[PDB]
């Protein structure tokens, strides 16, 4: 063992180091995977949407708007929108078939 | 033991500690990267 | 016995709670992370070993009879702990000896047992490889006892629990060692132990055993094990090379050990200052009164802790006698008011060219002076009585003469001027040139701190500095 | 023998035997003093106190010991005391001081003085030499700061 | 100079937040 | 830590200053014009 | 009261005009941002005070 | 009363502590010592002075008769409890702690403003009593307790005026500020000497204006001080007064370089008769000289301490020290020299200086980073 010890230990030396790379390989590729995500979340609005207005928000990403088509709606958001944007009842896009806050 | 046992006895010491180590790197790293799994994911 | 007689139910179990309770937990999660957590070389109770630097120094001294913590040592030192249950039993006797403190009477132990006490961890299956665990318990004999500050008697027996210890050193180099990282536990212990016990060889005489065997225990260092053991040992053979009259200074110039790494703002910054007053003895010329300046602002938190006045108050004696005139009424502690008074007309002389008021006061607190261990400031001082005064009238005047800047400072005579005129040009004092067709010192300045590479140079290090806290937190965040 | 700082590790060890008292020390110790401040031909004015001996071995040391620093000195930015304030005032009733002054060091005195010259470069700044280095430092500051860490 | 002086610090703020929810999520959950 | 080893338990440039540095500020110096009505 | 960009000479009856470089606004701005950073620093310290 | 309570508190403020001078503070002490009925202050003066014409028995009598006076209604009343109503009635110490300051002890007195403080709950009582421990702050000069009651007020007190702060928000630079602080009080907060005179204690019509006078050249040097010292018309009117008070300032900002010790010596001389005694002056008479260093070394680099014998004074000697004790001391930035007689001046650049800050900053916060780095983590 003691000899077997001081070899295996050996063999969990780079075996763990290839790992170390790894995560880097992982990591770096996922910056690039994250940026090419958010582009292709654009298709969603393609510009005829609907003209509403931003009311109010229950929690995190879903909120409350009231359209100009008369009615009011519960919705989501998109987690792109800036927070800071919000209060007294902004100018808002929303989808046609969905009625999200895009 | 201590003439022909010892130099590896105390030559496991490193071979031990650095795995002993690389495994909380480790780790930590793979925190990270399940976290961008998960970000880009959803 | 009336008055007497009811102020003893509530002093007891106060040790009896908590002094139980304190060390319990730090032996059990110290002893989880001792099985389990092999990077278990920053353990979260080494920050419980700091509350034990503090704990025991305020918390309990002696084993507060009327069986409060005389029995804690029978119970505490009473560990077999051979598998689960033989341990769960002792996790029993945690509860069950208490009854012995409280109803029955505790085992008195007056640092007199406690050496017996190191059977019953011996007793039913002893354990050996709890080699931290046993070794709390071999700091503990001495924590009411030392922690007693006896020094009366028991001083040897202080000598032979830390030989038990240093047994303890011979069980971690020689028995069941696997990589276990214990020394720099047992560094921690060898310190708390040798800072006793070198008051120990303070109520007694020289430590040379201990010089050869802290070349030892120090030799050991920087071949397997190398953290704040060379730091501590190497301060403790500082500190009495230093506190004896001897060459003793030189040979720690030429100690080229002055590297055992961060100290966490603890052992660094009065690390400085051991190297500083070594520095200081060599004529100390502003390369380490910036160092003084570096220790006294690195771990100054505590509250007067005894060398730090030592610190605060040898740290501008010596800038004094190179360029700076400050006084020292700065940090004007209370714990300050008794230790400014000699220093306090020590400074005042140096810049007024009052020199017989000066030998006024050197002979009127030289036995404070005596007492501080700056015997040689005055071979020096007179140095500086004459450069300070230069250095003032060649900061005042540009283009100053030479022959003018004498006869105000009272030197009387054209030959006194030039006695003067001599090694201010090698030394730097003032930046300027000496004539004879023109014996005037005029000066000069100069620019381009900012036109020449001045502030890139400044930047650097410190952009390093920026980048190493960002590393600090990448590598010391994601424990979760 | 310019000794200082084995010097000072020295008085140090017979804490008040040298100071007040063994004259053998005391003119040593009160002769370092007075190589503090600017007393070291003042010495010269206190040689004649020895206890024992001619004490001629350092005497001549710290002869020379002030001759290396006085030849500094002059060669330092000066204008020349002339002869009589260079080989009388200081040692040296006229021997081949003056091939010392004149062989060891410059300040040929020929016409009545020794004579001093520029002792100063022409200022070479050239300030693009750290143009490669320096580029190199940044080249670290942002490869530290884009690597994956 | 400036830049990495406040990236260093922003950087120390993460240290104090996960060695706070670490210690503190570990001593309630045992 | 665990030390203890001292006595019982801006005032150094302002005061530097204010006693020795200073001069008119402890003591008077107003009295040169006295010596000034003849220069 | 700085009608006059100049200087005078008393040992010269002389007097000088310069421009007025107005180059300190960087300096000026970087300094109050370490305002900022001494009091975030307090922020962080009586954070790890009040909980390591 | 207690309104022209101040001046007995100010004279024993100013009697004892003159020991060759206390011939006139005696003279009129005495005025104070039995007339105005004053009891109070002096028995505590009884190892204070020195000589003292029998006043124990004429005025002991006279603290018991009105004592007797007060504490017979101030502590069982009755009053206005004798049908119904409120189980109390607000005429006992709101009308009779008055007493129990001016001839009652800082203690009867304390004990009754601080019950009738919270008797009243109302801010309308809460100004006379606090503003009655600050002037008795003046009055024993225990200038440290009453400190707080001061920022107290600030605190909950204090809200914006409301005829309670003010009307009296000149309760706050001349009742409690600078006895003895000397910091940044003197150019900003003595300032707004708004109204002509704000009664209490506060006088500007007479000689709060001197003490604002005093301490208003202190802030700048010209980005237009001229503008509240020159241009002010209320400031105008008590320069009109006062031709000392109109002389020093105009004075200084005209050039008077020749006659600044002149004014100076006299705003001296009026230092050295004062209440003020620790702060003899910590920055005001070669503040002033350096003050006026600052604009005659300013825009004179060639300058030559020749024209300094005539234009600003004489004693080329003395001027020379001075110097000498300005610039070694890192004030008066500029290079004097030797037997040229030229008085040279070089300040920094506008990089110099803010590398000079910056490196220490930097300095600072990479030390606090320092501690706080190994705080954390072990």
């Amino acid at each position: 063992d003691l000899y077997s010890r001081y070899k295996k230990l050996q063999q969990e030396l780079e075996f763990l180091e290839v790992q170390e790379e790894y995560i880097k390989d992982e990591q770096k590729n996922l910056k690039k995977e994250f940026l090419h995500a958010q582009e292709e979340v654009k298709r969603i609005q393609s510009i005829p949407l609907v003209i509403g207005q931003f009311l109010e928000a229950v929690d995190q990403n879903t909120a409350i708007v009231g359209s100009t088509t008369g009615s009011n709606y519960y919705v989501r958001i998109l987690s792109t929108i800036d927070r800071e944007l919000l209060k007294p009842n902004a100018s808002v896009a929303l989808h046609k078939h969905s009625n999200a806050l895009v | 033991g201590s003439g022909l046992r010892q130099y590896y006895l105390s030559k496991i010491e490193e071979l031990q500690l650095i795995v002993n180590d690389k495994s909380q790197n480790l780790r930590r790293l793979q925190a990270q990267r399940n976290e961008l799994n998960a970000k880009v994911r959803l | 016995p009336p008055g007497g007689g009811e102020q003893e139910p509530p002093p007891p179990p106060a040790p009896q709670d908590v002094e139980m309770k304190e060390e319990a937990a730090t032996g059990g999660g110290s002893t989880g992370e001792a099985d389990g957590k092999t990077a278990a070389a920053a353990a979260e109770h080494s920050q419980r070993e700091l509350d034990t630097v503090t704990l025991e120094d305020i918390k309990e001294h002696v084993k507060q009879l009327e069986k409060a913590v005389s029995g804690k040592e029978p119970r505490f030192v009473l560990r077999a702990l051979r598998m689960l249950p033989s341990t769960s039993r002792r996790l029993n006797h945690y509860v069950l000896y208490k009854a012995v403190q409280g109803f029955f009477t505790s085992n008195n132990a007056t640092r007199d047992f406690l050496l017996p006490f190191l059977e019953e961890p011996m007793d039913t299956e002893a354990d050996l490889q709890f080699r931290p665990r046993t070794g709390k318990a071999a700091s503990t004999p001495l924590l009411p006892e030392v922690e007693a500050y006896l020094q009366l008697l028991v001083v040897i027996f202080m000598m032979n629990s830390k030989r038990y210890k240093e047994a303890q050193k011979i069980s971690d180099d020689l028995m069941q060692k696997i990589s276990t990282q214990n020394r720099r536990a047992l560094d921690l212990v060898a310190a708390k132990c040798y800072y006793y016990h070198a008051r120990v060889y303070e109520f007694l005489d020289k430590l040379d055993v201990v010089r050869s065997f802290l070349h030892a225990r120090l030799r050991t260092a920087t071949l397997r094990h190398d953290a704040d053991g060379q730091a501590t040992l190497l301060n403790l053979l500082l500190r009495n090379y230093l506190h004896y009259s001897l060459y003793d200074q030189a040979e720690k110039l030429v100690s080229k050990s002055v590297f055992p790494e961060q100290a966490n703002n603890n052992e660094w910054a009065r690390y400085l200052y051991y190297t500083g007053r070594i520095k200081a003895i060599q004529l100390e010329y502003s390369e380490a009164r910036r160092t003084m300046t570096n220790a006294l602002r690195k771990a100054p938190q505590h509250t007067a802790v005894g060398f730090k006045q030592t610190v605060h108050k040898l740290l501008i004696v010596v800038e004094l006698l190179l360029g700076e005139i400050p006084d020292r009424l700065q940090f004007r502690q209370p714990s300050l008011k008794r230790s400014l008074m000699p220093y306090f007309l020590l400074t005042q002389a140096v810049r007024t060219g009052n020199l017989a008021k000066f030998n006024q006061v050197l002979d009127q607190f030289g036995e404070k002076f005596q007492a501080d261990g700056t015997y040689t400031l005055i071979i020096r001082l007179r140095h500086n009585v004459i450069k300070t005064g230069v250095r003032m009238i060649s900061l005042s005047y540009s283009r100053i003469s030479l022959a003018d800047i004498a006869q105000k400072l009272q030197l009387d005579s054209p030959e006194d001027a030039e006695f003067i005129v001599a090694k201010a040009i090698r030394d730097g004092v003032i930046e300027a040139s000496i004539n004879h067709e023109k014996g005037y010192v005029q000066s000069k300045e100069m620019i381009d701190i900012y036109s020449t590479r001045e502030p890139q140079l400044a930047f650097h290090q410190r952009i390093s500095f920026c980048l190493d806290i960002h590393n600090m937190s990448v590598k010391a965040m994601r424990f979760p | 023998q310019n000794r200082v700082a084995e010097f000072h590790t020295e008085l140090e060890r017979l804490p008040a035997k040298d100071i007040q008292t063994n004259v053998y020390i005391k003119h040593p110790v009160s002769l370092e003093q007075y190589l503090m401040e600017g007393s070291y031909n003042k010495v010269f004015l206190a040689k004649g106190n020895i206890p024992a001996e001619s004490y001629t071995f350092f005497i001549d040391i710290l002869l020379d010991t002030i001759r290396d620093e006085i030849a500094g000195c002059i060669e330092k930015a000066y204008e020349k005391i002339l002869f009589t304030e260079a080989t009388r005032i200081l040692f040296f009733n006229t021997p081949k001081k003056m091939t010392d002054y004149a062989k060891k060091r410059g300040w040929v005195l020929g016409p009545n003085n020794y004579y001093s010259f520029a002792s100063q470069q022409q200022k070479p700044e050239d300030t693009t030499i750290p143009s490669t280095e320096l580029a190199k430092q940044v080249i670290e500051y942002a490869r530290q700061l884009e690597m994956i860490v | 100079y400036l830049a990495s002086l406040i990236r260093s610090v922003v950087a120390l703020h993460n240290l104090i937040n996960n060695k706070i929810a670490n210690r503190d999520a570990e001593k309630k959950e045992g | 830590m665990s030390e203890k080893k001292q006595p019982v338990d801006e005032d150094n440039w302002d005061d530097d200053n204010v006693e020795d540095d200073f001069s008119n500020q402890l003591r008077a110096e107003l009295e040169k014009h006295g010596y000034k009505m003849e220069t | 009261d700085k009608k006059f960009h100049g200087i005078l000479d008393q040992g010269e009856g002389v007097l000088i005009i310069f421009d007025e470089p107005p180059v300190d606004k960087t300096y000026e701005a970087a300094l109050e941002t370490i305002q900022n950073m001494s009091k975030v620093v307090d922020s962080l310290y009586n954070k790890a005070k009040k909980l390591t | 009363p207690k309104n022209p309570d101040l001046r007995i508190a100010q004279l024993r403020f100013l009697l004892s502590l003159p020991e060759h001078r206390g011939d006139a503070a005696v003279r009129d002490e005495l005025m104070a010592a039995v007339r105005d009925n004053n009891m109070a202050p002096y028995y505590e003066a009884l190892c204070k002075s020195l000589d003292w014409q029998i006043d124990v028995d004429l005025l002991n009598k006279m603290k018991k008769a009105n004592e007797d006076e007060l504490k017979r209604l101030d502590e069982e009343l009755e009053d206005a409890e004798k049908n119904l109503g409120e189980s109390e009635i607000r005429d006992a110490m709101m009308a009779k702690a008055e007493y129990l300051c001016r001839i009652g002890d800082k203690e009867g007195a304390l004990t009754a403003f601080r019950k009738t403080y919270d008797k009243t709950v109302a801010l309308g009582h809460r100004l006379d009593i606090v503003f009655y421990l600050l002037r008795i702050g003046l009055f024993y000069m225990d200038n440290d307790l009453i400190t707080r009651n001061t920022e107290k007020a600030k605190s909950l007190i204090e809200e914006g005026g409301d005829w309670d702060r003010r009307n009296r928000l000149k309760v706050y630079q001349g009742l409690y500020c600078v006895a003895i602080r000397d910091f940044k009080q003197a150019a900003e907060l003595f300032l707004d000497t708004v109204s002509t005179f704000t009664s209490y204690e506060l006088m500007d019509y007479k000689t709060f204006v001197t003490y604002t006078v005093y301490v208003s050249m202190i802030a700048l040097e010209r980005p237009d001080l001229r503008e509240k010292v020159i241009k002010g018309a209320e400031i105008l009117e008590v320069l009109h007064s006062l031709p000392a008070v109109r002389q020093y300032l105009f004075s200084l900002y005209e050039c008077r370089y020749s006659v600044f010790f002149q004014s100076l010596a006299v705003v001296e001389q009026e230092m050295k008769k004062d209440w003020l005694f620790a702060p003899h002056y910590r920055y005001y008479v070669r503040e002033m000289r350096i003050h006026a260093y600052s604009q005659l070394l300013e825009s004179y680099r060639s300058l030559t301490l020749g024209y300094m014998a005539e234009a600003f004074g004489v004693g080329v000697e003395f001027i020379d020290q001075e110097l000498s004790r300005f610039i070694a001391a890192g004030r008066l930035h500029c290079k004097i020299d030797k037997v040229n007689e030229i008085v040279e001046t070089n300040r920094p650049d506008s990089k110099n200086w803010q590398y000079q800050e910056t490196i220490k900053k930097g300095d600072l916060l990479l030390n606090r980073v320092q501690k706080l780095s190994r705080v954390i983590n072990m």
